[PDB]
Order: C-alpha cells, then structure tokens, then sequence
C-alpha cells in the first residue's frame, strides 16, 4: 500500500553520488532554482507551508518541523538568533547525513538558507561530527562555491536577506548530537547538555534564540517548498508522512541506504531494495527499527510492522533515525545489546548521576548475563534499574541507554532464562 | 487496644474537666486541670464500668519551654475490664 | 593516567609550542569564523590543528598555547581535550588505525578484523608499534554503518598538510592487512568502500534506486 | 545555634540554647583527660533546649542568672534562574 | 534484588495526627445524640479458679 | 584489647566509633596523621574501672580492631594499673592474638 | 508554616507574588524563584547534592526530584522555575522512588571508607542516605577507583569519594575567581582537579572543602584529628582581618 | 617518628610503621585491586578498591599494603 517511490518522487537524487555533487551538478539536478522567490515569499508563508506539509523531525524526536520553526520569536530583539544544523550523527546504524553532506551539499546549504529565512535567523552553524572529514571538505568546497556564486552572504539572492553559514566540526562525541550539548560544544565548552527550563528558542547558542534542526529535515525543506506541501503529504499516512531514507544494515544480504515512502512495511523494505535476510525471512531473529536508542522487535512483529513514527510507536518501540539493524539466528542478541550498552556507557557525558553510573552498571550486568552469570531476580533488578535510569536523567541519552535493555528483557527473556539456567547447571557440575 | 472503657468514660464522665483526650495505640490519654484531677480519679476508681482500681504509677516530665514546665502523669489499670488509662495534668514549680 | 599530566622530558609545560606560519593563518581564519567576544568557540578547531601539526597528539604546551590564543584559563582547554575522543593526548604512531566494534559492525566481523590487526602488528590496544609506524585502537560508531566493518586511518606523517582521516569500508581481514602493508611501504591506498561490486553506500551489484538520469522537479505558480 | 557549614541540612536550626560560658577545663596530670569544676559544663548544650528565645528568656529570668540574647542570623532568599546562568554577552 | 524502602518504611509511614476542637455546642449535640443500651456497656474481663490437678494436662509429661 | 593485621600494622584506624557507642564513656581517643599519611591513633586509653564489659565497641569496630579478649583474671592492686592505654591494649592483643583469632573466627561464623 | 531555617523572603515588589501549591498548602513566592526555594518557603527541605544557594544551578546529582502535576517526568527542584498555580509534591511514591534510585546510583561506586573519611556525622551522603535512601545495596561488582590529587597544604583530596557534583568546579569559577579546578573526563570515570600539577592558591581556597558534601576535599591540618560530635562549637568572630 | 614516640614509649620493639614499610609491595596484573585485609574478607576490613595508574605504589588506606601494577 505504501512505498515504491519513483525516481521523480525521490528527493535525494544523488544519494549514491554517481553524478557531480558540486554547484554545476546542483543546478543540473534542480537546486537554487527559485530561492530568491522563496525568500521573498515570506517567513510566515514558509512556516505555514512547513506546518501544512506534515514534515516531522528526522533526527529521532519526530517533532513537527513547522511548529518547531514557528517557536522562534517573531519580533527581532537585540539578540541576533541562530540556526544550527545537526550534522553530528553518531547513533549506531544511521549514516544518512553522511551521504547527504557528501553527495548533496548544495541541497543542505539551500535548506540552511531557507530555514534561516523562515525562522528569522541571522546566521547558521552546521555542526559536522569530527569523524566526517572528507564530507567536511566537500561541504567546505560547496560553501565556497555558493559564496562565490552569491547564493549566500549579504545578498543570498535577488532578495535582500542577510545570511551567513559557517560549519563547525566536533571531536568525536555521541552526546554532542543532542541539541543543548551541541550548543554547549559549539560554545567551546564540554559537550554536556543543558536542562530544559530554558528552551533553545529562548536562550540557545550564546543565550540567543537558536533552533537546532536535523540535516535531513533542513535539506528536504526547499524540495517540499518547491514541489508543494500536498506532494509531500501524499506519501505516507496520517501525521507521519513524506519520504525518509532508511539505512538497512546487519545480517541482510546487501545492506544499503535507500530513500523510500513513509509507512512502508518493514518486511517489504528489507526484501525489495536491500535484498532480504541472509538465510531468508525465517532466518530473521530481531530487528532494531531505528538507531540503537529505540528498543528492538522480534521476528513476529516485523512481519507486519510499518516503518513509520506511529506504528513503531503503536508497538513498544520508535522510529528514531529509521536505520534498521537486522540480526538473524546466527548471532546472539544478548551480546549485541551488551555491546550497545557498552557503547552507551562509553558515550555518556557523565554529568548527571543516573546516567553516569547507571550506564556502567547496565553494561556490567549485560556482560554478566551474556555468559549467564546472573539470576532471575537479577534480570528483574536489571529491568528495575532500567526504569530508574529512564525518567530521572538530564537528557534523552538516559532513555536511549535504558530502552534497548528494556526491549531485550521484554522480548528475549526466555533466552536469558536459558543462559542463566545453563550456567547454573555448569557451575553445579563443576 | 481495648478502647471500651475509655470511650464509655468520655460518654459518661462530666465534660467540665476533660481538657483534652487522645485516642492512640500507644495508650489512651486524658489531660485535665489540676483542680479536678482528684474528682476525676475518684469517678474512675468508683464507677462500676470504668473500675481502674489499681494505680500503676505516677511520673513526671520536665518541659522547660512551657509556662507550666512539669507534667504529672498517672498510669492506671482496670483489671476487671482489662485496659490501661492515662490521666495527666500540668504543674509548675510553686 | 589518561586524565592527568605526568611530567616527561617531552610533553611538559616548560617546552615552548607555537603554530607554524600556515597554521597561524588557519588559526586567524578559524577565529574570524566566530564572534570576537566568543573566541572560545574555536577551541576544538584549534586543538585539532595543533594535533595535526604535532604528529598526532596534543602536548600540554600546545594545550596552553591554544588556551592563550582563545584567552581562557588553560583548565578549560584541558577539559575540552580530555572530554572528546578524537583528541589524542599520548604519543601515537604515524598511522592511527581505528576499528569500530559497535554492534552493527561487530555482527559483521569487526572483532575479527581487530584481532587480525593485533596479530599482524604484534601490539595490543592503544599501544604504538616498537618501530612507531602504527598504533591501533577502537572507538564508537563512526558512520557508514551500512558499509560492512570498516577501519579509519589517521595519517600524521606529513603533518598539518597532507593529513588524511581516511575511511576504508567493506574490509575483510586480508584487505586490512593489505592496507596496513601499503601504508607501511608508503603508498596511499584508495580510501572508501573496498567492494568493487557496489557503489558507495549502495546495494551490492546494480542499484535499485535512481537508475535514470535525475531531472529538475516540475516545481510550483509561485 | 547556626547551621553547620559542613552540610546543608536545616533540621537542627531554630532551636535556642543557654550558653553557660564555662571554660575552666584543664589536663589531668595522671592520664591527660579534660577535667572540669563547673557543674554547668555541658547541661546547657545537652539537656536544656528551648522552643524559642522568649522561652529561653523566661527561663533565665525565672532562675535569676543574668542573660544576654544573641541575635540569630537568617539566610535571605533571592531569585535564581538557570536561564540567567546562560546569559548572552554583548556585541564585540 | 528488589530493594524498595518507601513501601516497608514502617517507622515513617504513619498517618498524621488529627486534632479537633469540640466546643459547647458540639458537646451538647453529642450528649443529646448518644444513648446507653445493655449491649453497649464495656465487656468484663472475667476469670476464675478451676482447682485442677497437676497431672491433668497431658498426664504431667507433655510440657 | 587491641589487635593487629597479619603484616604487623595496627588494625585500628582512628574512626572513633569506640567512644561514640561506649555507653559508659570509658574510651578516650585522640589521633593525627602518621608520617606516611596513614590514619592512626596517637592516644587510645580505656578505663577498666569504667568499662561495663558490654562489647559495644568490639561489635561497632569496622575493622575488628578492638576485641574484648577471653582473659578475665587481670585483677590489679591499683586503680592506676586498672587505667589502661594504647600500649597496654596492643600488648594484650599481641599476647592473646591466637585465642582471640580463634574466637573471632568462630563468632564471625555466627554473624 | 514558617519558612525553612527561618528564612526571610526578599520580594522585589509586592505586586509580583504568585501563589504556588506545595504539598497541598499554597504559599506566595516571587516570579523567578525556583521550585526548590518554593518548597523551602513552604517549610519542607529537599535533598540536594549539587545545589548551593550562593553558587549557580546545575542538575548534576538529579536527586532533588519532586512530582509537579501535569508533568510526565520528575522535575529538578533546584532548576525548574515556579509557575503560578503549580501543584508540587515531595512525599509521593514517585518522588520517593526517584530519591532512592538516585541514592543507590550515587552509592554504587562510593568507596566503603567512611570510618577513615573525615566526614563522619557531617557527610551529606550519609545523612541523606539514612533519611531518603534505601537500607540495602544491590551492587556487588567491581567499584571504581581514583588516584589522589595534591592540591596544596590545606586541601587533602580523596577523589574516590567525589560524587562529581561540580560544586567546587563552579565555586572556583564564580566565587574564588581563579579557574584551576575542573571536571575533566567523560563517562562513569571522570576526574576533577588540574591537568598539570597545580596547587590551588587563593584567599577563599579554604571554602572548597566546606562545600564538598562528601569527604572528597578535607582540611589537611585537621586531617584525622577529631570527629564532629566530639567538638563543641562556639559562635565567635575573627580578629585576623577587619 | 614523632607520632610513634607519642603513642609508644617502649622504643625497643619494632613499631607497626617499620613492619608495614618492611612488607614488600604486592604486584598485581590488573589496573584495579580489591583490598580486604587478609585471606578471609569477613575478618578483615571494608573492601577498598585502589587505582594503580600512578607509577608509585598505592597505599590501601586500610591495612596499607602498597599494591603495584605489573606492567
Ligand atoms: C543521545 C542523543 C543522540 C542524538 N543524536 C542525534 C543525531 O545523530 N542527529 C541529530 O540530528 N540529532 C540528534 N540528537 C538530537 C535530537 O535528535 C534533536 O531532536 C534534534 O537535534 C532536533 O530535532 P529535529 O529532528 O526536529 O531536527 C540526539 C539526541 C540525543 C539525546
Ligand atoms: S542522560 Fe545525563 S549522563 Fe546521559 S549523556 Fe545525558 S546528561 Fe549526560
Ligand atoms: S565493652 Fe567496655 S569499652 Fe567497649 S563499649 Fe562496652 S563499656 Fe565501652
Ligand atoms: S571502632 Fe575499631 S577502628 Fe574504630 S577507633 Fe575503635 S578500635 Fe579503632
Ligand atoms: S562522605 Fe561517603 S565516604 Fe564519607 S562517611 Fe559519608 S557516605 Fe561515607
Ligand atoms: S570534589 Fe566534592 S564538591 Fe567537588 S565535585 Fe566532587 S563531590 Fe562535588
Ligand atoms: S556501527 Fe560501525 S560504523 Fe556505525
Ligand atoms: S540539587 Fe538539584 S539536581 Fe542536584
Ligand atoms: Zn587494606
């Protein structure tokens, strides 16, 4: 019912980089077509188009982009206000922003200009992760090309809007992907996220009103503006609509990143574009639908689950970055989740107690339960510790660390039961 | 437990001298005035359904903050009806 | 030992450290990229530039120089360089090999690749080779998860110029050994995916999307 | 007695004490212990705790010894905000 | 492995003390409302001697 | 009596849990940092004419340093003799170390 | 309902006085004053480890969590501003469970060295654990350990006991005025101090040990001299300065 | 020295400081240790975990034993 996008309906037409990704390729593919007219149309008009386009945040939160942009102050106060574009993707399984920046950087720049115009932002900062250095060089060259051509600067186009885009790179931190942690790191401090009595739309980058927006949303902004909000709302279903690019990785035959219509069945997504599970559909054990943050799903749910915000939320999971990591019967999901917990323990900033200590405790417990050196009441205690960590931590990385363990306990509990009983029998024998 | 004769007393005892009453599992408590303590104990000892005919003890508590620092407490027992009662008043030095 | 300074005849505050002329020009540009009163925002780029210039690691002298440039107490620069993973504060080899190990790569052979690297080089984790050419370690997910297990090579040979943080994706242990041999010999291997049957971040064999020539969207009347 | 500087708990404040200024402690020649000769060495700090300064004054006036009430110092609450923690500096 | 003290905190989990100041009107209302019946009087804790042999309980052995 | 570790160092850190719990206040302790930075008691005396022989200190010890030894035939002709100190307690522990250790094992089973 | 510690509220103007509900009893509070101080005015104190009245506001310990109505998650009292008609609760099972869990996470890596710790009877971790935390410990695995730091002839440092509340990091930044102490590291193991061997030197450097809740920073001259309960305290003034 | 002479006057037997300095440092392979006092954890002191990143031996602060990392 949903899926099967055509090449004309696909937004990122250079996803694999088979054509020139620079300005000439951008003009040939249809970038910077009527940016002057789009800017002249109006900030309120752009905000209304985003609101009625059904676009939702692609960074994992899923918040409506139009409303998030409308949260900015309308009256220009003394503070200059800022746009920030989250190119710092470090959640395991997702690499969509890497491809976007590497092969369609002019789309990203035009999106930055459009978002800044629509949110009355003086300047934009693109926060690239430190690992992406070739992508950073490509984006630097694209930005220099745009500045030379006059697409950015004092006169972005025939319009009189003042806009300057700068790019700042991190130094390899996963917490820096969070909005407030990214603002703190861009200030030159440690990547420690702030609390949320001051929202970033009120006191953000330098205490000025800033808006943190994902690369995919900001890049698809000009395309949906030029092609009509109705065209974007045609794909998908209900609230969650549009075109989302999924990275299918893991034990699939031919892992790949492909842009597809929202609300496509997960099975149809896997066995049509990617190629399918390594040993057929029956070989599939568990799929993490988003990045490592969201809980996994067993083979039973993945038969009919739909890859979108709502169905994945109708089941106890989330779309997140919509990068599916599959695991067949050959691997051990307990070890996979133990490695995920180790990653979260390593990448927690360690400012707030439930995540600084709880992530390490979860990793140690998962390492113990991988071999089977635990108890039934200890897996119950692991679930209780997950609940304790979840709701009492500064940012959503506590939730991202708690969710995979909770999902593994919910779904693959008999595996842990068998491992613990087998280890108990072996200990008794020894 | 056994809060029977305490409630019966509060039902039958004259209300003139019952300054305050406390219903507790740590012991039912009567606090009265020093003028009517003798009459109150005479009523309890002699009445047929509140026969606290044995005086467990008399204690004193010092409360320097209060105007009447001394608190004189009387622990009484009713063996016929099997329950303990407490009657206390406040007195100063002089 | 990894979060405090132990004095050594190298890497102590007494040694003077300063940028070369091209690095000073780059520092000026980086500072110009940020507001004048908020020059502390450039601490990460300045530390990266110092790390490239000093052979791949950040001495406390360079730390203090960066702090002086951004006009902040040196403890802030110490905190910044300690917090982030990419900033090396101990001596590493001319080539820093980094394996992923995170679950999407671990379920594909990242552990085997790392153990093959350890066996071939003969050293352990975060330990430079006795010759000093190579230093192998792992870190968290570094993008291109969909491109099979991968290794990143940080090339600190030529210094600030010629520095390459190259990717090598879809690698097998034999391919990793071949890349290490080429790097040791001195020839730069072609970075990117190693499978000849696939396009970068694309399905193996032929592509299933964007087969035709891209065309401008029909657009909208504006 | 004011709140301890070592810890922020405020459950030991609001009480009033009579401070018998009894400092006549020496060292025992045999074992080095802290001898004393004043009966009021520790009673004011141990047993005598008053609900309020008025009660303490009433007790002191009743018992006859001269007293001098020390004014207690009270913290002042002011508005604090994490938004003011993140303030914006002016233009360069 | 299920440590949770706010539910078994028997020392502090007690209801607050309730106070009610009854006035003359309330006292008269309760006095008029209340009445005494033969079944509302306090029960008597009655006991008496039995004069039972020492070897009567278990034959003097069971203890 | 006061014990020692098998190495030979004093078992008693200066935590001052002895006189915090001693109901008769028969223990007086003063301490300062040693030469090598270790926390040790520079003065530790117990009145045997004020001790009620209740074992509160020996069960409040976090390191099993003070123990109420099995010896009880230590009647002295002088009160000053009955006023112990750290050196006498340590020599008592050294003398009765084996029996105290056996009793401590047997009772640590019952704990 | 007298304010906590007899504290006196400072109203910038009588017009600005919003009515906020704390545990059912409403109180009048200025506009920008936070939930923690709202409950302080109401008369109830909330456990806190990284909040100081003079210092700034940070959610490092996450233990001052109270349940405000119409809010899915427990909110930090020390950081959330008080809004008009806000129903705050501190004795709910949600708040009690949050406090117990945060205490457990704080104590899961705290070393078992209270008897040698100079903060015996004056340690906020001990008192708050005995007041709000549970009576047991579910942790039996390997703890973490930190090497000690030399911070001068006044501050003896045992960094195993540090709970990383950053109260002293921002004290040196704001009150002392010399920025030498800092939280350096990332994750469960993050150390505090100076990267280089830098003895902290300031006139107010003695206050660093005073604000440390745990016995991480202690007076070196008073290293192991005495406990708290032994000492009798007389309220006097100083004559060294004017 | 001064402290030992302050609490002891025998000055003929070996003080505990000299004995604990004479016992050699304990070489351990790992980066962290568990210091318990003796072979029986229940008969020693509360468990103390010691960090061994510094080159010099680290005193246990309980039954001080100077554990040193192997390499
Ligand atoms: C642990 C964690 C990881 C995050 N990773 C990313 C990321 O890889 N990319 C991103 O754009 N935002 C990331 N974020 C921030 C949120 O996705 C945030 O909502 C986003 O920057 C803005 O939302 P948007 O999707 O509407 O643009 C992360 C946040 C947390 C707490
Ligand atoms: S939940 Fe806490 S510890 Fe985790 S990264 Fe966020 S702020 Fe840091
Ligand atoms: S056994 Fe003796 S020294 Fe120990 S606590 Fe009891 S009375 Fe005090
Ligand atoms: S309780 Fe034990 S360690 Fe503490 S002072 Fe007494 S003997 Fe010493
Ligand atoms: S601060 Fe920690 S180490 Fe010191 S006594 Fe308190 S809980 Fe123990
Ligand atoms: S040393 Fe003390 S005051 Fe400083 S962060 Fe650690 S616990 Fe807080
Ligand atoms: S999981 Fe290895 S690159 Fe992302
Ligand atoms: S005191 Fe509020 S979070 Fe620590
Ligand atoms: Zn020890």
């Amino acid at each position: 019912h949903f899926g099967g996008l055509k090449d004309e309906d696909r937004i990122f037409t250079n996803l694999y980089g088979l054509h020139d990704p620079f300005l000439k390729g951008a003009m040939k593919r249809g970038d910077w077509y009527r940016t002057k007219d789009l800017v002249i149309k109006g900030t309120d008009w752009i905000v209304n188009e985003m609101k009625k386009s059904g676009l939702r945040g692609r960074g994992g939160a899923g918040f409506p982009s139009g409303l998030k942009w409308s949260f900015m102050p309308k009256v220009s106060d003394g503070r200059p206000s800022y746009l920030v574009v989250n190119a710092d993707e470090s959640e395991p399984g997702t690499c969509k922003d890497r491809e976007i920046m590497r092969h369609d950087p002019h789309k990203l720049l035009e999106g930055c200009l459009i978002a800044g115009v629509g949110m009355r932002a003086t300047a934009a900062y693109i926060y690239i992760r430190g690992e992406y250095v070739n992508e950073r060089k490509n984006l630097e060259k694209a930005r220099q090309e745009a500045y030379a051509a006059g697409l950015l600067g004092k006169n972005a186009c025939g319009s009189g809007y003042d806009f300057d885009v700068h790019i700042h790179f991190g130094a390899g931190a996963y917490i820096c992907g969070e909005e407030t942690a990214l603002l703190e790191s861009l200030e030159g401090k440690q990547g420690k996220p702030r609390l949320k009595p001051p929202f970033p739309a009120n006191a953000g980058l330098y205490g000025c009103p800033t808006t943190v927006t994902n690369v995919e949303t900001v890049a698809v902004s000009p395309t949906i503006l030029r092609r009509g909000p109705e065209w974007f709302a045609g794909f998908g279903r209900k609230n969650n609509a549009g075109t989302k690019l999924f990275c299918v990785s893991g034990h699939v035959n031919k892992p790949c990143t492909v842009e597809e219509e929202m609300s496509i069945p997960l099975k149809e997504l896997i066995e049509r574009h990617c190629g399918g599970v390594r040993g057929g559909w029956d070989n599939l054990l568990a799929v993490i639908p988003g990045g490592s943050s969201v809980p996994l799903l067993p083979k039973s749910i993945c038969d009919d689950v739909l890859m979108d915000y709502d169905a994945l939320k109708a089941v106890q999971s989330g779309l997140g970055t919509a990068a599916v990591i599959v695991m067949d019967k050959s691997t051990d999901v307990v070890d996979a989740i133990a490695r995920l917990s180790y990653f979260y323990k390593h990448e927690s900033c360690g400012q707030c107690t439930p995540c600084r200590e709880g992530t390490g405790w979860l990793w140690t417990i998962m390492e113990r339960m991988k071999v089977g050196n635990a108890k039934l009441e200890e897996i119950d205690m692991l679930q209780e510790l997950t609940k304790q960590i979840e709701g009492h931590t500064i940012c959503a990385l506590g939730d991202a660390a708690a969710w995979p363990v909770q999902g593994l306990i919910r779904h693959f509990r008999p595996e842990l039961e068998r491992r613990i009983r087998e280890n108990a029998e072996r200990e008794l024998l020894q | 437990d056994n809060q029977f004769i305490f409630k019966y007393s509060w039902e039958t005892l004259p209300k003139k001298w019952v300054k305050k009453m406390e219903r507790s599992e740590h012991g039912n408590r009567f606090d009265t005035k020093t003028d009517y303590l003798f009459q109150l104990l005479c009523f309890l000892k002699l009445h047929t359904y509140t026969r606290v005919q044995v005086l467990i003890d008399i204690c004193g508590v010092d409360y320097p903050s209060r105007k009447r620092r001394f608190e004189v407490v009387y622990n009484l027992l009713s063996t016929r009806y099997n329950s303990r009662i407490r009657v206390q008043t406040s007195a100063d030095e002089v | 030992a990894l979060n405090y300074h132990l004095d050594s005849p190298d890497n102590n505050p007494n040694l003077p450290w300063e940028f070369t002329e091209p690095n000073k020009a780059k520092v000026t540009e980086i500072l110009s990229h940020y507001p004048s009163n908020y020059k502390q925002s450039a601490v990460i780029p300045l530390l990266d530039l110092a790390q490239q210039q000093h052979g791949g690691w950040l001495p406390v002298s360079a730390m203090n120089a960066v702090a002086n440039i951004i006009e902040v107490p040196p403890i802030r620069v110490y905190e910044v360089a300690t917090f982030y993973s990419m900033f090396n504060r101990a001596k590493v080899g001319k080539y820093h090999l980094l394996v992923c190990g995170t679950t999407p790569c671990m379920i594909r052979g990242s552990r085997g690749i790392e153990e093959a690297l350890l066996k071939h080089l003969g050293v352990k984790r975060n330990e430079v080779t006795p010759d000093g050419l190579f230093s192998v370690g792992e870190m968290e997910c570094m993008g291109c998860c969909v491109n099979a297990p991968m290794i990143t090579v940080a090339d600190y040979s030529n210094g600030s110029e010629g520095y390459t943080y190259n990717y090598y994706e879809d690698v097998t242990p034999e391919k990793v050994v071949e890349i290490v041999e080429k790097l040791r010999k001195g020839e730069k291997p072609p970075h990117g995916t190693q499978n000849p049957l696939r396009i970068r971040s694309g399905p193996e064999g032929g592509n299933t999307t964007l087969l035709g020539e891209p065309k401008p969207p029909p657009c909208r009347d504006l | 007695p004011a709140r301890t500087a070592s810890q922020q708990g405020s459950g030991k404040v609001g009480r009033w004490k009579i401070n018998f200024l009894s400092t006549q402690k020496w060292e025992n020649p045999l074992m080095g212990w802290t001898s004393t000769g004043d009966p009021y060495a520790h009673v004011g700090d141990s047993a005598l705790t008053f609900d309020s300064a008025e009660a303490a004054k009433a007790f002191a006036e009743k018992h006859g010894w001269e007293y001098s009430v020390k004014k207690r110092h009270t913290p002042l609450l002011k508005v604090k905000s994490y938004a003011d923690n993140f303030k914006w500096k002016g233009f360069p | 492995y299920d440590i949770k003290y706010f539910s078994r905190d028997q020392r502090r989990n007690r209801p607050p003390i309730r106070r009610t100041v009854l006035k003359k009107a309330d006292v008269e209302k309760l006095a008029k409302e209340q009445t005494f019946a033969v079944s509302d009087f306090p029960p008597v804790y009655l006991n008496s001697a039995v004069e039972e042999d020492i070897n009567a309980i278990g034959g003097g052995y069971q203890g | 009596a006061l014990r020692r570790y098998p190495t030979g160092e004093e078992r008693c850190i200066a935590c001052k849990l002895c006189e915090a719990i001693c109901p008769a206040q028969a223990i007086t302790i003063e301490a300062e940092e040693r030469e090598d930075g270790s926390r040790r008691t520079t003065r530790y005396d117990i009145d045997m004419t004020k001790c009620i022989y209740c074992g509160f200190c020996q069960e409040a010890c976090p390191v099993d340093a003070i123990v109420e030894g099995p010896n009880f035939e230590f009647a002295t002709e002088t009160h000053e003799e009955l006023l112990y100190d750290k050196e006498k307690l340590l020599e008592n522990g050294d003398r009765w170390e084996t029996e105290i250790a056996e009793n401590l094992r047997s009772e640590s089973l019952y704990r | 309902r007298s304010p906590l510690a007899g504290a006196r509220v400072h109203f910038a103007n009588p017009d600005d006085a919003i009515e906020v509900f704390v545990d059912g009893y409403p109180v009048k509070i200025p506009k920008g004053m936070t939930v923690l101080q709202a409950c302080e005015v109401a008369g109830v104190d909330i456990p806190r480890f990284c909040y100081h009245s003079r210092l700034s506001i940070a959610g490092n310990c996450r233990m001052c969590l109270v349940e405000v109505e119409k809010s899915p998650k427990p909110v930090a009292s020390c950081a959330m501003p008080a809004l008009p008609g806000m129903k705050i609760k501190t004795d709910t099972p949600v708040a009690k469970k949050a406090r117990e869990g945060v205490m457990e996470f704080l104590l899961m890596n705290h070393p078992l060295d209270c008897p040698i710790c100079d903060q015996g009877g004056e340690c906020d971790l001990q008192d708050q654990s005995m007041a709000f935390g549970s009576d047991r410990g579910r942790f039996t695995e390997v703890k973490r350990s930190v090497v000690d730091k030399n911070l001068g002839p006044l501050v003896k440092t045992v960094m195993t006991r540090c709970i990383q509340c950053t109260r002293c990091v921002r004290f040196a930044t704001e009150v002392a005025g010399v920025q030498d102490l800092g939280m350096l590291g990332r994750g469960s193991g993050e150390e505090i101090g100076t990267y280089v061997e830098k003895l902290l030197t300031s006139e107010l450097s003695g206050n660093v040990i005073d604000i440390c809740p745990v016995g991480a920073l202690t007076s070196k001259p008073f290293a192991f001299k005495a406990r708290n309960w032994e000492l009798k305290g007389t309220e006097t003034i100083d004559v060294t300065d004017a | 020295s001064n402290h030992t002479a302050k609490w002891m006057q025998d000055t003929s037997k070996k003080s505990p400081m000299e004995l604990i300095n004479e016992v050699p440092p304990i070489k351990v392979e790992g980066r962290i240790v568990a210091c318990e006092g003796d072979t029986n954890p229940a008969l020693g002191h509360p468990i103390e975990f010691i960090c061994l990143d510094l080159p010099e031996p680290a005193v246990c602060k309980y039954c001080g034993l100077r554990y040193v990392q192997d390499h």
